[PDB]
């Protein structure tokens, strides 16, 4: 048996790699070639508890129904993805659960030479809204599991 | 994820990085490759600069933006690299126009030096003779020394330096054409890094102002003794041919193919000799050239001495028994076979003893790579004699070098065809007239043929070359 079943959601502009984050964290796989609603689950142990994380992925209100955690994934190689965070916030304010833990995610951190979003300025935005922050990379699995490990641990 | 295993692999170089960036329509792949560029050596990427900048201008916008970050980074580091980009962006444009205007927005001293040279050549259109032009040219170049040294450098030089002095008395117009080209000698001072050192100090009858046709070593010592900067160990002399009315873009493409062919034969351990001369594109109708020292056209050799090729060899090198002639002959054979493969693969036409040079060692060097491939408006007896007849043991060695040279040419045909295939992208060059110019290029390699059938190809190729 598993103790609880959380429902976290992956949103953001298409192309940030939220579909790859879903594969890396769960099935542990990443492909450069892309394709295209879908969700995948993997249970982890948190505080002596078994939690079946139900990660959702899109390509509205039904998307946010039962939503426990929120993952805003923006690209650090495309500043426009960081600009639309305010628009996605409005997307959350209107349909998402009033008490969901939003953890900002800066994917594609392996593109160190193509960085368009400052790591310190983006992390500061996480403090302005009191949201958890972390930059990941589904290509080399940097802070991939740590992202969901924290978002699932912070959900209590 | 096999593809990622390939990029992560050591087998992933700058050449293949351009391959995937040239074919892949995957934004994730393009952006990833645009990041790996920073990991490569600066030197390895520079060779494909004409390719990258060309892909940037004449391809999907999703491709150009991927290369832009790497390009901007290198421009912020090297003033020379900044100059190279600004020249190639405007030369192949007919998109990057908005980028060229910001790279130039420091390079004032350099740009002023290029315009002056090109301006000097243009005004020489009035003087109808080769002698008149050279008279006005020398007086014209003497004005440049009044504003030197300065933050100016010859990009054709294989090192950083500051142009200090210009021996105008040694300059000369090459021919009696309308927009005739002119060769100039430039005295420069080397350095650690151009973006580091400031402009050097400046220092000002009938001594060295003499113009003779002599070896490089002797022509430099004379210019040195008559030069104020000739006492510094940092001093060094360069030479470039300025063409203010010729499109050296196809010349640049031919250059890359020569270097690539040169590497292949060097890596496959095939003793073929070819000498690619550096090219510099200033625009779609101008540019400079660095001429190889101690080399003159065969036509100018048959004319100044009034002899045969074999006679000049025996006179300038020695008898058939002399070891000097043997080495000089070996240099001739390897150079012929080396450039024969170059003429066949590229389909170089308009081949005559005016476009074929000859150095002190005994090598031959082809020039003027116009009328190659699609564009268009031979083993002479004179050459066969120098190899000891058709049945000479050196002529058979010549046919053998072409075989194992063509064989090694197939083992790396991929890297070579890539150079030309990418450049055809959007270029209105005459060498890309036919719709299927790349196909004939690949078929001239004959990957389908066998080595037993290659010898027949080599033999039947030499026969028709007469
Ligand atoms: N360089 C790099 N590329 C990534 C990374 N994560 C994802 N990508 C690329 O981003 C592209 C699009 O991701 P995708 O799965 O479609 O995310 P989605 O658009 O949100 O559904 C894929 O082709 C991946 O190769 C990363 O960490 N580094
Ligand atoms: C001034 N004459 C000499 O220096 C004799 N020795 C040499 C030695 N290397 C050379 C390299 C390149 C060229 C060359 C190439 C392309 C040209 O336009 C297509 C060209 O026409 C200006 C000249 C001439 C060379 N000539
Ligand atoms: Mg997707």
């Amino acid at each position: 048996e598993y103790d609880y079943l959380f429902k976290v959601v992956l949103i953001g502009d298409s192309g940030v790699g939220k579909s790859n984050l879903l594969s890396r964290f769960t099935r542990n796989e990443f492909n450069l070639e892309s394709k295209s609603v879908e969700f995948a689950t993997r249970s982890i142990q948190v505080d002596g508890k078994t939690i079946k994380a139900q990660i959702w992925d899109t390509a509205t209100s039904a998307y946010y129904r039962g939503a426990v955690g929120a993952l805003l994934v923006y690209d650090i190689a495309k500043h426009l993805t960081y600009e639309n965070v305010e628009r996605w916030l409005k997307e959350l304010r209107d349909h998402a659960d009033s008490n969901i833990v939003i953890m900002l995610v800066g994917n594609k951190s392996d593109l160190r030479h193509l960085r368009a979003v400052p790591t310190d300025e983006a992390r500061a935005f996480a403090e302005k809204n009191g949201l958890s922050f972390i930059e990941t990379s589904a290509l080399d699995s940097t802070n991939v599991e740590a992202a969901f490990q924290t978002i699932l641990t912070e959900i209590y | 994820s096999w593809l990622l295993r390939l990029f992560e692999s050591k087998l992933f170089d700058i050449s293949m990085a351009i391959s995937y960036l040239y074919n892949s329509k995957e934004p994730g792949v393009q952006a990833y490759i645009g990041n790996r560029l920073f990991c490569f050596r600066n030197e390895d990427v520079d060779f494909y600069l004409p390719q990258l900048l060309n892909m940037y201008i004449h391809m999907d916008e999703d491709v150009g933006d991927a290369i832009k970050p790497y390009i901007v980074h290198r421009c912020r580091q090297s003033i020379n690299f900044s100059l190279q980009c600004a020249l190639l962006l405007g030369a192949y444009s007919s998109r990057g126009t908005k980028l060229r205007k910001l790279i130039l927005s420091r390079l004032a001293p350099e740009r002023e030096f290029i315009k002056s040279l090109m301006a000097i050549g243009k005004r020489l259109a009035t003087l109808p003779t080769k002698e008149q032009k050279t008279q006005r040219l020398i007086s014209e170049l003497s004005l440049l020394n009044h504003k030197l040294p300065a933050r100016v450098w010859l990009p054709t030089a294989g090192f950083d330096h500051h142009v200090v002095r210009v021996p105008h008395t040694q300059a000369v117009v090459l021919n009696s054409k309308d927009k005739a080209p002119y060769l100039i000698y430039v005295e420069v001072l080397e350095c650690e890094n151009f973006d580091t050192t400031s402009v050097p100090a400046r220092i000002p009858e009938d001594p060295s102002a003499v113009a003779l046709k002599e070896p490089w070593q002797e022509k430099v010592r004379r210019i040195r003794e008559g030069s104020p900067y000739g006492h510094l160990p940092n001093w060094r002399l360069l030479s470039v041919i300025v063409k203010c009315g010729d499109d050296l873009r196809q010349e640049l493409l031919a250059f890359q193919v020569l270097k690539q062919l040169q590497s292949i034969w060097e890596q496959e351990r095939v003793p073929l000799w070819i000498k690619p001369y550096k090219i510099l594109v200033i625009s779609a109708d101008s540019g400079m050239i660095e001429p190889v020292v101690n080399a003159v056209s065969i036509h100018q050799v048959k004319k100044q001495s009034q002899l045969s090729l074999l006679d000049y060899f025996l006179q300038e090198h020695g008898s058939y028994t002399t070891e000097a002639f043997l080495s000089a002959q070996r240099n001739f054979v390897q150079s012929c076979a080396g450039y024969c493969l170059v003429c066949y693969l590229l389909q170089v036409k308009d081949r005559h003893n005016g476009n074929i040079l000859l150095d002190a060692e005994g090598h031959i060097i082809h020039i003027d790579f116009g009328f190659i491939l699609s564009s268009s408006p031979k083993l002479t007896t004179e050459f066969v004699d120098v190899m000891g007849g058709l049945d000479g043991d050196m002529f058979n060695y010549y046919k053998m070098l072409m075989l194992q040279g063509l064989i090694a040419a197939r083992k790396h045909m991929d890297k070579v065809v890539q150079i030309v295939e990418i450049m055809q992208q959007g270029s209105q060059l005459p060498c890309f007239h036919g719709s299927s110019t790349i196909r004939n290029l690949k078929e001239r390699f004959h990957m389908s043929m066998t080595e037993e059938q290659l010898q027949l190809l080599v033999e039947q190729m030499v026969d028709g070359s007469m």
